[PDB]
């Protein structure tokens, strides 16, 4: 297992060994212990670095979008979802994955689907329990264009059917990428002319998740909302990066606005 | 002593007499692609000593108001030697490097630089609705330079050091392979990068593996009457270059 | 069937769980691994790396490069205190936006020694000594060099070696200190003073600079995740 | 069934895990791997630097 | 297991062996490797042909019909379903099985049954949860003629009872055919005179699936809909066929309308 | 009985699953197999066969 | 196991041993058996002290607070809960833990969440089943300020989602404290100047539990209420204390009002 | 799956039960124990200790 | 699986317990530990007092 | 119980399957059979044609 290094005792010294002096004119950072600048005592130290792994750091579920869709078209919600998969909508899950240049992992998608009735003029409203379909179209497939069409037959597309009141539905998505790891920062362009889309959005192409109410519309109608949650598993993350300092602007770019390094102080010397 | 090094690659050699070690980026020394990590099913040309050898990029003047410089690779070697003539006849390529920044100064000069190789440095843009045009990322052998204060253009790269043109704290560029050229100790920095990418080889023109950045962290300062021009010269030598998937000239 | 009953909490979704769940593409052939350099396996392989510390963060230095360097200079008296800030990484303004402050602000506990490595960016004919110091809490910051040297301290002498490491010890009445500022578990003070003076010849500058780096030692650990509060949004980015 | 040690706290302690699915991407996440190697972000230098010696001779 | 062939290195050659020349005046297609027209290198190749089996190709569920029926007769929906089993209603599941001449397989029928309330003048409407019956009458049995009659006693007929809100009900149907495989194309006629029905519809005779609401009608009434899903298992498919080029016309015939081989191009030479 | 709980996704119908399900005719005697020529076991036994290519697809 | 001591027979005695006399001028309490003041007989005694352990005493669940929150703001209930964790709200669970100075234990938090409709002018009210979120923010995290904001993304915070009608949700909280035991009485002050907060409330700093309705508000609105229940486990309790004699006043102090030692009697001699 | 049924009392919460329940912080490193004097293991280690009795409890 | 004796009453009697979780704080509560040590609240004295002897000699 | 290998990906990995029903048409689908024989749609010729020789002598 993993545990912190023990502190080891030393007496006073008065030798020609200098641990304290170093030159940080090299990438080599100092390796000094607190057993090299003062005497210390033997402390058998039982602390574990067990929550600072990259499979405890990244391995908690986090929301990545919500899509709303309606059974009567409440106010520009259509009757089906649609959402081109990326991790860039949020600033939570996104930030932790932009702290590494490359990550390979196996997600678990968990959906949390809830509904609420609309304002409507319908009276004597009783609806049976809703069933929702969540279909995943890998890129280049056919895309639905209406609530009912042939695309929702799910002839080979992965699809989840779920009825309200049951536990949130989840599934695992294996590591699926052209690369040998997902790329979180791409410095290239789509074209060889250095034209078109620039950045990580060039490589992003993970398909689209649609969803709809299976049930034919009731008179009152409802508005459902689906919240997608990704939880990495089996994570190997290569090449670390300084975490973001700036608020994001866009989900396809890194554009940023210039921001302060740190919060103010009164002066150099502050208690 | 430990202040003296010599590096010989190809028919070039570069020597130093004030030096602090060599930083091997991520502790992997560059070497040819294995047959267990291959993916391209044709013989790779490996020119060897015709492409692995020090090339010298244009020198930049370190002024007392300079805010830094950057060169994207391998777009700064696109015109250099026979390295640049094997990116134009191949769809693929991979190659480590051994960037060597050098910048001598007297013992009455003072100043500090951070020489850092940033894999996959993706630059911002002044307008947040646009992504920067090609000419504003790369200058070829000529460095594009940071500005002290935030700039406003349209397709211009957002250049302010304090964000490093990436929106990350500039002091936190240190997990990336780096050395410091501080003018009271060393006067050279050597960073041996391996090939770092998520695919085994990738098209040289389209994609930029890493971006060198040289950022003054303490301004050049001297008492007047001393030398007023001190240049920073960056040489870089490909290591274990191999290219594959030969096709016609160009990059159209 | 097998007669079973459902214990409390059984249709819940807990974000910190790990359970098995059926694959959405059966018999999927994942792409082979390759050795991409620099695999991270723990975040004490990022928090043990030096990071420049903005110890001159005033209010006009925050968007410049002046943040990261504090001017030390020849004086005609003795010179006072170059800088001083309360230690408490991830809640001190000085230390919370470095790599031992944006990797501690995903945690709410931290422990073990850290270390500060100073570097002198003066001329090669400039020389001086400085008394680096750390005073455990319970007396406030030292207000004179006399009181500052009663704490743990390291006299740095600027020579060919350009850097000297004040390695703060642990010293706490708890095994972990909160990342957030809490008066219960205050973490003491760092202060730096002129041991002697910066003495430099006529034809070289009278102003130099000291920069500070911060990294954790190999006895450092953290516990218990929380989301960072340095990032925010009003709506989805699109 | 695989029988493995739990996370125990310092001064029984086993758990049984059976994998039920045919894909190895359906297995519960690893959290028992605590392996490290700091010395490649921390000491990336070509030539070893010994702590007790001056860095620059 | 199954894996792709490795590429094997060869140097230049200048011999009297011609792998490249062949004669396609025979059914024998060329067996040339890319190691026979250029040098190549040894590539140990780990790709698996594991998703291109016929028990991964055909072994995903696909809709094959929906039938609607009502608890008050909404608009010509009767009070029970009825549907003579065939796979020819759809163009999804049908196409994949008309890519083989003969298939033997064991289905899994999964039903997904949903309901919605009708437009009605009833007020103060509260309905208990519905129970639906799905009865399978093998051919030559008695057929229901009303919502309640003796045929729904299910004295020996397979039948599923299911109450809304529970998971979709499923069952397995073993390989049941007169033949030693299902026939997807029959070139014969029903009669020996070459008269009557022609094509595969002659052999088709798989019984009929009926369904109804078990519950006696409530005042408001409902309209339920049942979607049948077939998933092959244990599939052995014999004799392959070119997949369809043309849209279908009828579910008992192959009649087709003449259609283009391929989409247009500007010219012979196009970039 | 045995105290068990239901993990997320458990009344779902996933089209790509394979689970066991009770037979709808118990003890059914399936018709014997015979060797019908040309069994396909993989679709790289159809995709490795020559097929004429319409390389002169214009518009007429 | 644990069982009571047996009574052992003795005959009459007339010796110079005095078990009965003792001096309670020492902390040493008398150890006399009833076999030392009268003859007794051998009684093999099977009673067990098995319900007077500290893991049977403290190991039953007990309510520690209820928080109310609303989906329409009934009357100053907001739309989310909030409650800074402590055990001092009640007088039940509190008293049993103020009978020991220090306790280390692993809780089980069980929530019992119920709802009732508000008085409202809404008509034709039908609500789908509610889903409630209970988020735990360890101290120093970001705190929600509205029903919908970024804090409820639960990017690393523990959180429970639960839908009404299911069994009460529970979880275990390991022993989490700075100390090597929880402190139930602190005699110090927060500051070193002996200023600021005094008592056990100085050390208390256990984070905050928030909760809300996941569902977007319906027209009628509801008022939900959550009751938290703590059950110690694995309890080691050090240093006993006399139980409280006085009613509590405050949940951050021990302030008390002077109260009678015991209930009245008529006289010294009462039958 | 395994065919099981739910016996009476199975969504109940009984306060005197003990069942296992999933941890809310996986892999949490609890603080080490130390020997704090005077561990109580039973409440007949408090009820076997002398306590002054108010045998002159009148009303004043 | 750990097999342990039930609480039996005085004048089979086994139960099986399997731990399913990876934390030892998720285990069901102990209730089978009946260990005691009264003599440190009851007889805290430095020098042993024998019952049959007078306390103060 | 039958214990079989999962689908593993390239550079534990077992799963247990028990059949609960009395019909063999109730068993979960095969997906672990990757057997092939291309040479009867690909090389149906009576007399073997060797690749390196001309097809028509």
């Amino acid at each position: 297992m993993g545990r912190v290094a023990d502190t080891i005792a030393r007496g006073p010294s008065n030798s020609e060994q200098i641990p304290a002096l170093t030159a940080v004119e090299t990438g080599h950072t100092s390796q000094v212990d607190p057993s090299d600048t003062m005497q210390t005592r033997h402390v058998h130290n039982y602390h574990s670095r067990s929550e600072s792994s990259i499979e405890n750091f990244l391995c908690r579920s986090a929301c990545v979008i919500y899509i709303k869709y309606s059974s009567a078209e409440s106010n520009n919600l259509k009757r089906y979802a649609e959402w081109v998969i990326n991790t860039r909508q949020v600033a939570q899950l996104r930030r932790k994955m932009e702290m590494f240049t490359y990550i390979r992992c196996d997600m678990e998608l968990t959906f949390v689907i809830t509904s609420h009735q609309e304002m409507s003029t319908a009276t004597n409203s009783d609806v049976p329990v809703q069933t929702h379909q969540i279909m995943y179209v890998p890129p280049g497939g056919p895309v639905p264009t209406s609530v009912n069409d042939y695309v929702w037959q799910t002839s080979t597309n992965p699809s989840i059917f779920w009825t309200e009141g049951n536990a949130p539905p989840r599934m695992s998505i294996p590591f699926m990428s052209i690369g040998n790891a997902y790329t979180m920062f791409y410095d290239g362009w789509s074209n060889f002319s250095r034209d078109g889309i620039y950045g990580y959005n060039s490589l992003n192409n993970m398909g689209t998740i649609y969803a709809r109410h299976v049930n034919d519309s009731s008179p009152g109608g409802l508005t459902s909302t689906i919240r997608i949650y990704f939880k990495p598993k089996h994570v190997k993350a290569y090449v670390p990066r300084p975490p973001r300092l700036c608020q994001y602007k866009k989900a396809k770019n890194v554009n940023f606005d210039v921001e302060a390094v740190t919060t103010e102080r009164a002066s150099l010397v502050t208690t | 002593s430990d202040r003296v090094r010599s590096i010989t690659l190809g028919n070039s050699t570069i020597t130093t007499q004030e030096c602090a070690n060599v930083v091997v980026g991520y502790g992997v020394w560059p070497d040819y692609l294995s047959d267990e990590e291959a993916t391209a099913e044709d013989q790779p040309t490996q020119p060897d000593v015709a492409t692995c050898r020090f090339y010298t990029l244009n020198s930049v003047k370190w002024e007392m108001q300079s805010a830094g410089w950057w060169w994207k690779f391998p777009d700064a070697l696109s015109e250099m030697g026979l390295f640049g003539q094997n990116m134009q006849y191949h769809y693929l390529g991979r190659s480590g490097y051994t960037i060597h920044v050098q910048c001598n100064a007297s013992k009455f000069h003072q100043g500090c630089l951070l020489v850092v190789c940033v894999p996959e440095a993706e630059m911002g843009c002044t307008n947040a609705e646009n992504a920067p045009t090609y000419g504003d990322l790369c200058g070829g052998e000529t460095a594009k330079q940071f500005e002290q204060n935030a700039v406003t253009g349209e397709t211009a790269v957002q250049t302010a050091v304090c964000n490093a043109g990436m929106g990350v704290g500039v002091g936190n560029l240190t997990i990336y392979p780096h050395q410091w050229i501080n003018l009271r100790t060393n006067n050279s920095a050597t960073i041996v990068m391996p090939y770092i990418n998520s695919v085994p080889m990738d098209n040289m023109f389209r994609h930029n593996n890493f971006t060198l950045m040289i950022i003054p962290f303490a301004p050049l300062d001297y008492v007047t009457g001393a030398s007023s021009y001190i240049p920073i010269t960056v040489t870089v030598a490909p290591m274990s270059a191999e290219y594959n998937g030969l096709r016609l000239a160009g990059h159209q | 069937g097998l007669p079973t009953m459902l214990t409390p909490g059984s249709t819940q979704f807990l974000t910190s769980d790990d359970f098995q769940s059926p694959s959405a593409m059966p018999q999927f052939d994942v792409t082979p691994e390759m050795n991409i350099p620099g695999q991270v396996r723990n975040l004490m392989e990022i928090a043990e790396v030096d990071s420049v510390v903005p110890i001159n963060n005033l209010q006009a230095n925050l968007k410049t490069m002046e943040a990261y360097r504090v001017q030390v200079r020849s004086t005609d008296e003795m010179g006072g205190q170059i800088f001083g800030f309360p230690l408490q990484p991830g809640a001190s303004s000085v230390l919370q936006r470095t790599l031992l402050g944006e990797i501690l602000n995903y945690y709410t506990h931290w422990s073990g020694s850290l270390k500060l490595t100073f570097v002198f960016c003066g001329s090669a004919m400039a020389t001086g000594k400085f008394l680096l110091a750390y005073s455990p809490p319970g007396a406030g910051a030292p207000d004179s060099r006399k009181n500052a040297m009663l704490g743990t301290h390291v006299i740095w002498d600027v020579g060919l070696q350009s850097s000297c490491v004040l390695c703060v010890p642990w010293i706490s009445q708890t095994h972990y200190r909160y990342v957030v500022d809490d008066k219960y578990t205050a973490s003491g003070f760092i202060s730096c003073w002129y041991q002697t003076n910066v003495i430099v010849p006529a034809e070289a500058q009278k102003s130099c600079y000291i920069m500070c780096f911060v990294s954790a030692c190999n006895d450092f650990s953290v516990r218990m995740l929380r989301d960072t509060q340095f990032i925010k949004q009003d709506t989805f980015y699109q | 069934a695989q029988v493995s040690t739990q996370k125990t706290g310092a001064h029984i302690i086993h758990y049984t895990n059976i994998n039920y699915y045919k894909d190895a991407a359906s297995n519960s996440a690893n959290r028992q791997d605590f392996t490290q190697d700091p010395s490649k972000f921390t000491e990336p230098v070509k030539d070893v630097m010994i702590k007790s010696l001056p860095a620059l001779n």
